[PDB]
Order: structure tokens, then C-alpha cells, then sequence
């Protein structure tokens, strides 16, 4: 590498650099690396999964305070953090703005105590339907449309090589739910969760209904769920099938 | 005050800053309190008598003195401190731990009173000296912020690039900015920077890369040249970077022609000698550029 | 300074924004293109059900008769450079290990000159999957315009889903169907595992109340049980 | 080496014609069909056609001839050659063309193309002005010239009220003219050429920083640039026009008059351009560049 000379040369040379990272401590810490080249004092990057639909999982890896760390997952900020939650329902970043805190005013007035006092904030959607998201902030200077510009690029640049990166190495944060389905399963489910019965499924794919019947309780067993509904529900919100 | 663009006379520069000695070679002074002061540079040795006398014009009591802020080791930036230090007791001199080490390498010192010797007038008469390693020296480091006075509150930043220890300092609250050698030789006759890496242009172009972004300054104080104001100061830090990287591609493209870097070297002395002749020695000044002819050959980035 | 890349970018959003016609965004994303050296280009839209036969909608300036053969084939199902979005976020240079699998599809594009190109993978923020491919017929690609080709595709995808998001086009709306709080919730507690007595007792309403808000889901989702109307609501992102 | 400078071929499908002060281009579109691009001047007819005898076998075969703008280095061969290309479109912008049919503006290009002969050379045949095949062209056109050639055009006023390039998207090739400024052989940089307006050459610089990256840049002078020389042409044509607004402002800061900056710009820089520009008009242009700036230039504070 990350230089000067061009924007496609930093490209390449931060390619390049994350190529032989064989530990995810390396990778974040390339990532920090960059990001204060850009001018931030700190960074995050969280995951939000989809399940549980009530109450769903939303980890968070970075480099804030670890006293806002502990306040943030304490009450749970993370649940109704509007820059998270924003990737919900577009691609673009989120510069972070009094009007966009509206909502969550108690969350915005802690951030600003510990220093979080300008910041942004970008979404992206895995192939797995997970929503990750980086952050950046820092305390005394705000953004200006120019930079925003600049970050927005740099930050879509590094956030894709970073989720990239961390699902080759298979890190905890996103490993959300390790589940594997046999073909013959998977295609029980797709049927399932289609709407079809264990007897039509069993003439579909011509076997017995006790066959399909013997096929949810191992897939059941597999999800930890009680009946099909939880296992089909959350196959579709996991892209299994 | 003033309209100009560019304030390079002795005398006060603003309502806490003035400028001292020579304009090539400046001392500058500010006032912390009614009876604190602090300096900024370390000028030259051969001035220590003038800038002394101007010194007493402003402070009533030497003993006022408090901190004086060093930007790097070169002769021409720290030859004052063993000559005027004795008659400035309350003084810290405040430099970047390597700079404050150089002070205590034998071979560094004796370059540095080496080349501030060769300066002298005919027959002139050098004042007593302390040592080096006897200075009342704190090393600092990048990002301290140091408390001089009730409202000079001034940040460390390291500048590396020009050389091994460059640091410069950065008063927020009038978004000022000491910068010595870090942006280069201000071209009075142009208007333009005169890079000056010698040491390493990576350093060099990440520090100047990472000044760009500090809020939009209003006054830009290099080692040389006095003060500047205005959008020559605001975009000071992007021009050297430009001016840094021109330079590169002129070289490349000599190089790619088949020239050698004594030519350039000769064509750049040729060009711009001419305002560092009371305070460099020729052969050394041509030596600079043959060495940042190197170090751009080196490590500039080639075209294929 | 800082990139000419940013110029290209923002020239792009000028050039889009004031669009409220898809149209003029589509005929914008042929000027680019053809501008990198392209001669043809093509969006396509993979929805997620039905799971066994999935929609994919397409829109682009391929040969009108070549999309005849693809939808009449029906190639949108097991097309290689689309399946890869399902699994990865990175871009797919064409090549004959990528098509092994279905040679036929590949062969027949070929045929239609179809010959080097490119596809670039994308998820929308409602669980769509949207795909830009661009092509040529004589010249393979270079490294490093590969590098530069996947970036601008990746940046002009992004602003062609919002635009056309913004500009709510058929093609990446989806089934209309929409829940009260108190349906949704019933339905994310569903969705969870929970039994109509569980869910009665946990929002302090009777048990014959959520069988009737049960049939009033599956009355919406045209659905025979609660399995499809709970898999079909997360594959849709409403709960 | 890293800068292509001689007659003939550059690469599989151009030559490059006549003098390489004032070129001419010729793209081979196909078996049988060729395309020119500038127009050159009277002075180097008598080297194009026999040059060119070297590439094309019939010279019937030229269809298209594209102009940049109306400047004499750059459009003085109309009468010369035209006449014997006679399936020939010329392509020019509305302004070029209304240009060539005004009467001041050619008797300006012919004095100056005068100005350039040899005292052995004879003129050859010549015919009038408004009788050009002429076809008006936009920007952003789209000239499918041949199969391998698809060429778009795009407007880059600035260096005159009409100036246009021409990017091969196949190629990643730009033709610039002189939209860029004059390449410095001996330095390697970018010598800003503003002599009409300039946010509109600074504009023009960056619509054409949006293109592809360059892997030929191919100005009106010089030759053919390759590597990063054309990739950050334009970024760095930007840069140098910046810094000379900056110096020119300097020096009026300090109370210096435009003379004073343009004979110094004259004395460093017109000996490259001394083959086919007199130096009165080199100082003349330099001042005129120097006043556009100060007019337009941003000040300080
Ligand atoms: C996962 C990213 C969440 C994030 O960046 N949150 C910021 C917003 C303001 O205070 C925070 O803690
Ligand atoms: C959705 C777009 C998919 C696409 O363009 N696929 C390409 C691969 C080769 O022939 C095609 O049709
Ligand atoms: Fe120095
Ligand atoms: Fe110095
Ligand atoms: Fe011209
Ligand atoms: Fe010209």
C-alpha cells in the first residue's frame, strides 16, 4: 505494498500484503494499519446474523475502548445500533450524523463520552446473507464530503478482502453456526420448506415416507430444533438451501 | 501584521510569536506568560551573539526562558543550544529521543561542530561552550502534547523522511505549524518546495501524507524562509508532496535517457545553491542533492 | 488528491442521480461499458424461492434471440457465473473450467461470440442476489485491467441496485406481502420453535388467538402450513 | 526506452506521418480501408505523401479524416491532400467546421503555414475551404471506424474554444492534441498550453482522468507515450497547470509583471517548438496562457 502512485496501486499492494496472512490477528492488524493511514483513531467491524429473529446475534470485533466495549455488550447497544441496522435496508455508508441517532440517543451520547465523537460507517451483505459491517472513528476532526467520498472507497475495498479473508480462515465470529446437510437432506428441506408433506416427498424422490421421516429427525438433530418449521426457517436464513 | 503573503523580517511575527536572527537561519520566540518564553529552532552557531541581542529586546530576564523545541539533529538546527544554554538556566531543550541521542554520539557532535566552524566571519569569536551530553535536554515523543504555556499547547509529530529523527510541532489553537525541513526549502524566488529528502522518501511522503491531513492551518513556519500565511500555508503540506513527486519523475525520465545522478545533481545545485550560501557550504549542498538523487532513484516507483 | 478513480466515481453518481427512469440508468450503464472496451453487458437478479426452482430475472443487450435460448433452456437455473454469488463475493473471469459443468450453455455462447467476458457478484439488502456480467468477443483480459474492471463493476453494480431500488423496478420487487407487529413477532416466535400455546403464553393472549393469526399468515402466503409461510419470511428478510 | 518518436509504424495497426513535429495518423481499419487523423500543415505535404506511399498501396482507400481543432499545426493540409481521398469524410466539430468556413480564420492559418516553407519548395495544388466533405461530430460520438477500431470522441475545450480527443477503448489509446500541453523531452513533464479558457482545459483534464487507464497517450508533438507516462498524463498535465498558476500568482505578489514571467517561459521553453512555431508568436502565446491565468487563477489570503 500500500503506497502512493495511483489508487489501483494500493489496491494491489494491499492484496498482495493480505495474500501469505495466515492468522486473523495479522489480518485485523493490517487492517488497523490502513485504517489509520486513512486518519481514524479507532475501527470496528461487526457481524449481525439473522437468527434468532427475537433476539439475533450481533458479535463485534475491533478497536474502541474496551470499557465501551464492555458497556456496549452490557446493555446491548448493539441490538438497535442505528449504523448497523442501516445495512438492513441499504448499500451506502452511513456517516455518523445527530439525525441518524435520533432513535438511540442514550447509545450516541455514551460513544461520544469515550472519544467516538465523528465516525462512519459502512454495510455489506455476505453470500450467506450475514450483514457485516466497519466502522471508523475518531475524536476532534469532522468529515467532509471529499473524504467521505475517499473513505466510502477504501472501506468497501477493505471490508470485502476482510470478510473474504476471515471466512478462508474459517474465524469464530463468522463461523455463526457450523451446519452441513447431505444432498439427499437438502433436498428434503428444499422440498420442506416448499411446503410439501413427508408423503409427498416421498413419492417425489421416490423413497418411503418413514425414509423422510428419519431425514427430518436428523436434520432436526442437526439444527437443535424441535419440529421442521425452526429447522426450514432458519436453512432458508443461513442460504442452505 | 500585514497583507503580505510572506513575513520574513526580524522583529514580531504575531501577538505571541517574533523571529530572531537572520531570516535564512531564524530563532523563534514565544511568550507562554509575563514571565515564561519558549524558542523554537536551534538556528545556526555563528548567530549566537545576534540572536542573543535580539533575545534581550523582548524578554527582560533570561531566566524566563523555559523550553526551546528542537526539530531534528542537523548542524543547522540545534548549533545555538551549547553556546546560549549556559545563559538560559531554566531551559529544557525538548527533541526526539533519537535526536537527543545524536547529541551524545561523539562522531554525530563532531560533524555538527564541524560544519558550524566553517560559518565563521574572518576572525570571528566563538563564545564558551557546553557539551553536548550536558544540555538540559527531555526527549519527546510523537503525539505528547506538550503544556509550554496556559494557551500554547503544542503537539509532537513525527516527520521522519527528511531525516532519521525529523519531528515537528504543531500549536492547535492557531493552527500553527512548525515544520523545518520536513516540507523542504521554500523557493523564495517561486513560491514553490524544494524537496529535500535525505534519509528516506517513503517516510517522507507517508509524513507529509499524513500532515495533509491536520485541520486547515493558518500559519506554516519551515526552518527556513520566516513565515507563511494564507492558502500558501493552508496547502503547504499537498505542494511539497507534488513537488516531491515531480521531482521523482524528472529524475526517472533523465535516468531513462541514460544520464547519471551527478548531472542532475549538478543541474539542481546549479538551480538552487544560491540561497543557502550563507549558511551551507557549496560542495555539501551539491552533496545533499547527489544523496536525495539517490534515495529517489531507489525507491521512487518505476514506469513499466 | 487522492486517486483519479474518484473522479470517474463521482462523475458516475452526477451522471445517475438526476435519473428517474431506469431507461436512462441502463443506457448510462452501456456508455460505461462500452467505454472500458466491452461490447456487451447484462444484470440479472437471482431470487431465492421458489428454492427448487428459483426466478431469475435478466435485463441487458445481449442478442434478443440468444435470451430466448437461454430462458427457453432455462439456463438462468444452472448458470455457472451466477451460481458462483451464492458462494462468493468475488469476481468470475470466464474460462472453460468454470463452465465443465455445463458445456452446452458455454458452447452455445461461444457460438453467439459470447467468446471472453465477466461476471460480478452482488447481494442486495433485502436477500436478492444481483449479478453484472460484461463481454467481448476477441480479447482476453489482461491482469491488469482485470483488476481495474473488477473494481468499476463492483462500484457501478452497487449504484445500479440502489438506483433501481429507488426507482422500485419489477424486476427486484418481490412477492408483496406485509405484517403487523404483532403478526411479525408471533411469526419471528414461530420461526424460533415456539408452539401457538408457548407463543399464547408469552404475549398474554389465548391459544385460539394465534391459530387464527396462523391462518391469517398462511391465508397471506398462499401457503398449506406454517413451515413454508416461516421459511418463505426469512428467505424474504421481513422478520 | 519509454517514448516511441519516428515516422512509420507505431504498432500493429498506426503509422505515424510526415514530420514528427507536426504528425499525421493513420489507422489501417481493414484489408481495404484507412482512416487520417490531424491535419497537419502545407509544409509537410511533400514528406506525407511519399512517407505515406511507404504504408498504403491506393490512396483511394481513405475514408475518414478526424481533426482535433482549428490551430495551423493541426488542420493546414485541406487543401493539399483532400482532394485525392475521395470517399473521404472529414469529422469535426461544429465549431472546427464553422471555423474553416469563416475567411479570417483560414487567411490566420494560411500566414502561418506560409510562414514554415523552405525558400526551394514549391506549393502543391490546393482547393477552397467551404467545399471540404465535412461532417459535423458530438461529443461522446461513437465512430465504428473498423472492426477493430471503435473510437469515441470527447470534447476538451481549453486549449482552444473547440479541441477534441479521440480514446480507442480497445486499445486504451488517446489522442490529445494539445489538450494536455507540450510533452518536455528533456524533463519529461507537462508544459500547460491554455489559450482560451482555462477551467475549461482544467475541466477537460478531468473528465479525461476518468477514462480507463492509459496505455498509449498520443499528443499533436513528440510522438507516443507508453507506461505510466500515460496513465497520470492527465493528472499530471492537471498538476503542472496548477503550478504554474501558482508561480505566476507568486510572482504578481510580489509585484512582477506578466512580461516578466513570459520572457522568461520563452527563453526556457520555446527553443522546442522553434522548427515549426515562429518564437514572436512563442511569447505571444505564453502571455496570453500567463493573462488567462491571472484572469481565472484562485487568489490567496
Ligand atoms: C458494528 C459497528 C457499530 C458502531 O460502529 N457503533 C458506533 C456508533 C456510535 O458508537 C458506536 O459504538
Ligand atoms: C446473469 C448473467 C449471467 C451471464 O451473463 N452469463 C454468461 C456466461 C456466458 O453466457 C452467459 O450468458
Ligand atoms: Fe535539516
Ligand atoms: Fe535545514
Ligand atoms: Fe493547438
Ligand atoms: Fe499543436
Amino acid at each position: 505494498m500500500r503506497n502512493d502512485g495511483g489508487f489501483l496501486l494500493w489496491w494491489d499492494g494491499l492484496r498482495s500484503e493480505m495474500q501469505p496472512i495466515h492468522d486473523s490477528q495479522g489480518v485485523f492488524a493490517v487492517l488497523e494499519k490502513e485504517v489509520r493511514r486513512l486518519g481514524f483513531d479507532y475501527y470496528a467491524y461487526g457481524v449481525r446474523h439473522t437468527i434468532p429473529f427475537t433476539r439475533p446475534k450481533t458479535e463485534v470485533h475491533g478497536t474502541y475502548p474496551k470499557a465501551w466495549l464492555e458497556r456496549y455488550q452490557m446493555q446491548n447497544y448493539g441490538a438497535v445500533d442505528p449504523a448497523i441496522l442501516n445495512g438492513l435496508r441499504s448499500s451506502e455508508m452511513v456517516v455518523w450524523s445527530d439525525s441518524l441517532f435520533d432513535q438511540s440517543r442514550m447509545l450516541w451520547n455514551e460513544a461520544r463520552d469515550w472519544g467516538l465523537c465523528v465516525g462512519a460507517t459502512l454495510p455489506i451483505r455476505a453470500p450467506n446473507n450475514l450483514l457485516s459491517v466497519l466502522s471508523v472513528a475518531r475524536d476532534q476532526q469532522n468529515i467532509s464530503s471529499f473524504e467521505r467520498e475517499e473513505i466510502r472507497l477504501r472501506l468497501r475495498c477493505m471490508i470485502e478482502l476482510l470478510t473474504q479473508k476471515l471466512t478462508d480462515l474459517e474465524h469464530p465470529m463468522l463461523m455463526s453456526n457450523p451446519v452441513c446437510l447431505s444432498h439427499r437432506e437438502r433436498e428434503i428441506l428444499q422440498w420442506t420448506a416448499d411446503g410439501k408433506s413427508s408423503g409427498e416427498i416421498a413419492i417425489i424422490l421416490s423413497i418411503s415416507e418413514s425414509t423422510v421421516n428419519f431425514h427430518h429427525k436428523n436434520i432436526q438433530k442437526k439444527f437443535d430444533a424441535p419440529n421442521k418449521t425452526l429447522a426450514a426457517a432458519y436453512a432458508a436464513a443461513l442460504g442452505l438451501i | 501584521q500585514g497583507h503580505m503573503l510572506r513575513l520574513s523580517a526580524p522583529g514580531q511575527l504575531d501577538d505571541d510569536l517574533c523571529l530572531l536572527g537572520d531570516v535564512q537561519v531564524p530563532v523563534f520566540l514565544l511568550r507562554l506568560g509575563e514571565a515564561s518564553w519558549a524558542l523554537v529552532e536551534g538556528g545556526i552557531s555563528r548567530d549566537a551573539e545576534l540572536v542573543w541581542a535580539d533575545l534581550c529586546r523582548w524578554v527582560a530576564d533570561p531566566s524566563q526562558v523555559h523550553y526551546w523545541l528542537i526539530t531534528h539533529k542537523h548542524y543547522d538546527h540545534c548549533g545555538l543550544l551549547p553556546y546560549l544554554c549556559p545563559r538560559l538556566p531554566n531551559v529544557q531543550v525538548l527533541a526526539s529521543e533519537r535526536t537527543c541521542q545524536a547529541w551524545k554520539s561523539e562522531s554525530a557532535v563532531r560533524v555538527v561542530e564541524r560544519l558550524n566552524r566553517q560559518l565563521l566571519r574572518a576572525e570571528q569569536r566563538l563564545p564558551e561552550a557546553c557539551a553536548w551530553d550536558a544540555l538540559p535536554v527531555r526527549a519527546v515523543a510523537d503525539g505528547e502534547w506538550l503544556e509550554l504555556g496556559p494557551r500554547h499547547r503544542l503537539q509532537v509529530i513525527e516527520a521522519h523522511g527528511h531525516s532519521d529523527d525529523h519531528v515537528v510541532f504543531y500549536d492547535v489553537r492557531r493552527r500553527r505549524l512548525f515544520c523545518g525541513d520536513a516540507l523542504g526549502e521554500f523557493d523564495e524566488a517561486e513560491g514553490v518546495w524544494r524537496p529535500l529528502v535525505f534519509d528516506d522518501m517513503e517516510a517522507y511522503l507517508e509524513s507529509l501524507e499524513r500532515l495533509q491531513r491536520l485541520p486547515t492551518l493558518l500559519q506554516l513556519i519551515p526552518g527556513h524562509g520566516g513565515l507563511l500565511r494564507g492558502r500558501l500555508a493552508a496547502d503547504g503540506a499537498e505542494s511539497a508532496y507534488t513537488e516531491c513527486l515531480r521531482l521523482c519523475r524528472r529524475l526517472l525520465w533523465r535516468q531513462s535517457m541514460g544520464e547519471s545522478l551527478d548531472e542532475l545533481s549538478e543541474e539542481l545545485h546549479r538551480a538552487w545553491g544560491g540561497q543557502s550560501v550563507d549558511f551551507l557550504p557549496g560542495e555539501l549542498h551539491l552533496g545533499s542533492m547527489r544523496r536525495m538523487l539517490e534515495i529517489l532513484s531507489r525507491q521512487a516507483l518505476p514506469l513499466d
